[PDB]
RNA sequence: AGAUUUGAGUAUCGUAAGAGGACUCCCUUAACUUAAGCAUAUCAAUAAGGGAAGGAAGAAAAAAUAACAAUGAUUUCUUAAGUAAUGGCGAAUGAAAAAGAAAAAGACCAAGUUGAUA
RNA sequence: UGGAAGUAUAAAUCGAAAAGGUGAUAGUAUUCAUCAAAGUCUAAAUAUUACAGGAAAACUGAUAGCAAAGAAGUACUGUGAA
RNA sequence: AAAGACAUUUCUAGUUAAUCCUUUAAUAAUAAGGCUU
């Protein structure tokens, strides 16, 4: 909308709002991200302070889908199969029929343990498990199964 | 140029639902300019045989 | 730039101008693509297929719980299933020497799926006239198909309560027609998923999931000791 | 047969042998016109391997080009360029002798395709190659199967488009993978491609 | 239940299938070898490696052939080859 | 004398040339400009010059990716991604596999073999 | 070239094979994986501001829109390119 | 020594070997690259 920018309010302004001694000219110190290191120097320091130098190794053919892990936490893994299943089973115990969380099936490697887990007995298939992971389904009563 | 514009489908379904529920107010109907002082109910249906003939 | 911005990075420093692509024939190319798949359903008919393609699994560990179609049956796959490769490619089959054989799995899930097509394919007889040698040839032996049927339905009688055909026969009939415009569409890549409940036995429940994981990965970065330890 | 002995034979180029026969036909290339046609090719083998039939249409050509590097031809050796763009020796061709020892053949014979060229021999100065073309409006030529892909409008001219072996190595076409990212389906159609600025119709 | 994402005992439980052809010569391609090296004889780097072989120089030899031929495996086998037509004699 | 090889003149039947070049495949070492100067860099397969094509062209059937529960000619689109990387490591430049789709199709020469050989 | 102890091309010299290439940190060794170069063709999906024939338009409406709504690349200028 | 479906991990002491990270199929000795000063 045209109609309400800023050019419509200042007509008859004879500047436009630019100034009257600091006139709009073309340029305002450079173009693009020019004197970073002479006169914005100031700028990239207040801003950006690790923006000039190296660190770190270079890869020289990064193969990010190795890197690729997903993570969920134990207590976002009973709403992967919903709370509706989580009340059916739970009064499950050692002998009878347990669901099982499979977390690949939805997208999600590795489990990380973070929050509190409801005190129901849980099969946890997964690639990967933290350590803290395994102890709060452990202590819930639950297992922990391996994938790939 | 950008000629044609994009909206979220939620809100274009939640627009098209509150323009349903407008027609079926005759004092909105009617404050846009249409003459239904004569219709028997403002969601005005009719049958569908009557449909299949015309 | 002046107060909090982040550094911009624009590419529009060369003529972009002369490198911008518009869209607008976007609405003509659907009606376009249409148009000529309708015209591509018939002259090929029935059958439009775009030819039964395997079941693969993606790349990489990102993907591989996935399967996806591939392009063309290996030949195991095919001699698995009992089909010439030669008539293979006249019935809607796509066929990929290239592809090796990667696992039994695949090797047994690829041959069902050629197993499911060819019992759902109907194939006309190379010349309309019933006076062919095929549907001539189906009667001459539909008195003795009836014997050999008859013990192969007590084959799978009483053992259910290396002979195996080297090709099976091509299901050949007249029948009236009907197009279906995809065969990947009416066989399943994958049958649908449910909840999958197990039986919690001690015996899953002291596993330590954590410490095989650690001596996996410590395994692994214990070969180099080994090697410098025999060196030495 | 006879011709796995041949291929086998010409592959020590330096044997005294094939030293002697390269040195009286270097000679004789030096004398006769840069572009004349040969009876028969003088690598029998070789042209047989790049397309070459001892049918009517095709016909052998040699040509003889000065090897070497050229410098840049600006005046007196002057050029109003920075001094990344001023120099004048040690600048190379993109194109290879060979794809330019056929662009040659192929100007001079305008009514006939060039199929390929190879490797005859070479001295201090010249490099001598010899050029299989064919007629595309021969009889033979025409009316066989497996070869009358030469009749096409599109082959007219062949080499100076970059489509004999010679002249598409010079493209790039050497190989596949990731060492030829650049040189996808052309080298100047794949950056094109790289550098579209795709504006749908419906765009944030 | 599933196998392990880690270590050398690596992924799922599958029975994994490829042949290794080897691309190689026959019987007669000998003969054919030795034919052409008879008519043509050895060319003039050939020649001098020789001499070194001869003297006893086998590592002089392999850097000799390695200088025009590029390749450790391949000057290797150029030093294997000469030396095998020098016990010929 | 005769048998070949190579090279010519003539006759007959044909072929190339020029126009056009928006899109297509290439050759050639521009500079203005940006870097708040400038010399590498950038502008930039960009301008101009030159060659060749068709209704499309180019490419196309792995001496290819990958390290997987593995894929499978080429092209084009989406995403990867302003990412890995390059760079007076400054200004700036900058991909590809995997994944999702449109469309799909594989065939020959050479070499080898058969020679009362055609 | 993004390709970084060399991604691709070319030139000078050199130059393989009882095959071998690649796995982008140079080197050598042993395994592993995957391909098998140095000849050719190949429809379809793709591009198009030449030109020709059509249809549209939140476009311009005679100083606007093409330079040109009339015998417009015309009248007129220049030795010529223009 | 204690838990483990018709294999394998854990704790304890003795030993022997390797040990700041990377060069992306796995290792090795050179080489190079990272991190702190």
């Amino acid at each position: 909308a045209t109609r309400f920018r800023q050019t419509r309010r200042r007509r008859g302004h004879v500047s436009m709002g630019y100034g009257r001694i600091g006139k709009h000219r073309k340029q305002r110190g450079g173009r693009g991200n020019a004197g970073g290191q002479h006169h914005r120097k100031t700028w990239f320091t207040t801003f950006h302070p690790d923006y000039f130098g190296k660190h770190g190794m270079r890869v020289f053919h990064l193969k990010a889908n190795k890197y690729y892990c997903p993570s969920i936490n134990v207590d976002s893994l009973w709403s992967l199969v919903g709370k509706d299943v989580q009340a059916q089973y739970k009064n499950a115990k050692v002998g009878e029929e347990v669901p099982v969380i499979d977390c690949v099936k939805h997208g999600y490697f590795k489990v990380l343990g973070k929050g509190f887990l409801p005190k129901q007995p849980v099969i946890v298939r997964a690639r990967y498990f933290s350590e803290k992971a395994q102890q709060k389904i452990k202590a819930v009563g639950g297992a922990c199964e391996l994938t790939a | 140029r950008k000629w044609q514009r994009k909206t979220p489908k939620q809100m274009r379904r939640f627009a098209v639902a509150s323009c349903i529920a407008a027609s079926a107010v005759p004092a909105l109907v009617s404050a846009r300019g249409h003459h239904i002082a004569g219709v028997p109910q403002i969601p005005l249906v009719v049958n569908s045989k009557s449909i299949s003939v015309i | 730039m002046k107060h909090n911005q982040a550094v911009s990075n624009i590419h529009f420093c060369k003529d972009w101008r002369s490198k911008v692509h518009t869209w607008f024939k976007q609405p003509f190319r659907k009606i376009r693509r249409h148009q000529t798949r309708v015209e591509k359903a018939k002259a090929v008919f029935p059958a439009t297929i775009k030819s039964l393609k395997p079941s693969v699994h993606c790349m990489n560990q990102r993907f591989n719980y996935k399967l996806r179609l591939g392009r063309g049956f290996t030949l195991k796959e095919l001699r698995a299933a009992k089909i010439d490769k030669n008539l293979a490619r006249t019935i809607g089959i796509a066929v990929d020497p290239r592809r090796k054989e990667s696992s039994k799995e695949c090797l047994n899930r690829n041959a069902q799926r050629l197993t499911e097509y060819m019992n759902r394919l109907v194939v006309l007889p190379k010349v309309h006239a019933a006076t062919a040698k095929r549907l001539v040839l189906n009667k001459k032996n539909a008195e003795a198909k009836t014997k050999k049927a008859a013990e192969i339905k007590k084959f799978i009688a009483e053992h259910n309560k290396k002979k195996t055909k080297q090709f099976n026969k091509l299901p050949v009939q007249q029948k009236e027609a009907k197009q279906v415009l995809d065969a990947n569409k009416v066989i399943r890549l994958t049958a649908p998923c449910t909840l999958e409940t197990k039986t919690l036995t001690k015996g899953m429940k002291a596993f330590d999931a954590v410490a095989h994981l650690r001596k996996a990965k410590n395994v692994a970065k214990a070969v180099s000791g080994i090697v410098k330890g025999q060196k030495k | 047969g006879a011709y796995k002995y041949i291929n086998a034979l010409n592959r020590k180029k330096q044997s005294d042998v094939l030293r002697f026969l390269r040195r009286i036909r270097c000679w004789e290339l030096r004398h006769l016109p840069r572009i004349h046609r040969v009876a028969r090719p003088t690598n029998p083998e070789r042209a047989r391997r790049l397309g070459y039939k001892p049918k009517s249409g095709f016909v052998i050509y040699s040509v003889r080009i000065h090897r070497g590097n050229r410098k840049v031809s600006a005046r007196k050796g002057i050029v109003h360029r920075k001094p990344a763009c001023q120099g004048i020796h040690k600048i190379k061709r993109v194109k290879s002798l060979q794809a330019i020892a056929e662009q040659r053949v192929g100007k001079h014979c305008g009514a006939l395709r060039v199929l390929n060229s190879y490797f005859i021999g070479q001295d201090s100065t010249y490099r001598f190659f010899e050029v299989i073309l064919v007629d595309p409006f021969n009889a033979a030529i025409r009316n066989d199967p497996k070869m009358n892909w030469i009749c096409a409008d599109k082959q007219k001219r062949r080499e100076a488009r970059g489509l004999t072996s010679a002249a598409k190595k010079s493209r790039g076409f050497t190989g596949k993978g990731r060492r030829y990212n650049k040189i996808g389906a052309g080298a100047r159609g794949n950056l094109k491609r790289r550098n579209l600025l795709q504006l749908k119709r419906y765009r944030s | 239940m599933a196998g392990i994402a880690v270590g050398l005992k690596r992924g799922y439980p599958v029975h994994t299938m490829t042949a290794k052809r080897h691309y190689g010569v026959t019987k007669r391609k000998h003969v054919v070898n030795d034919v052409i090296r008879e008519a043509c004889g050895f060319s003039a780097y050939e020649r001098h490696m020789m001499d070194l072989l001869r003297r006893g120089l086998d590592k002089k030899a392999l850097k000799y052939a390695k200088k025009h031929l590029g390749t450790h495996k391949r000057g290797l086998a150029k030093r294997d080859e000469i030396q095998r037509a020098l016990e010929a004699i």
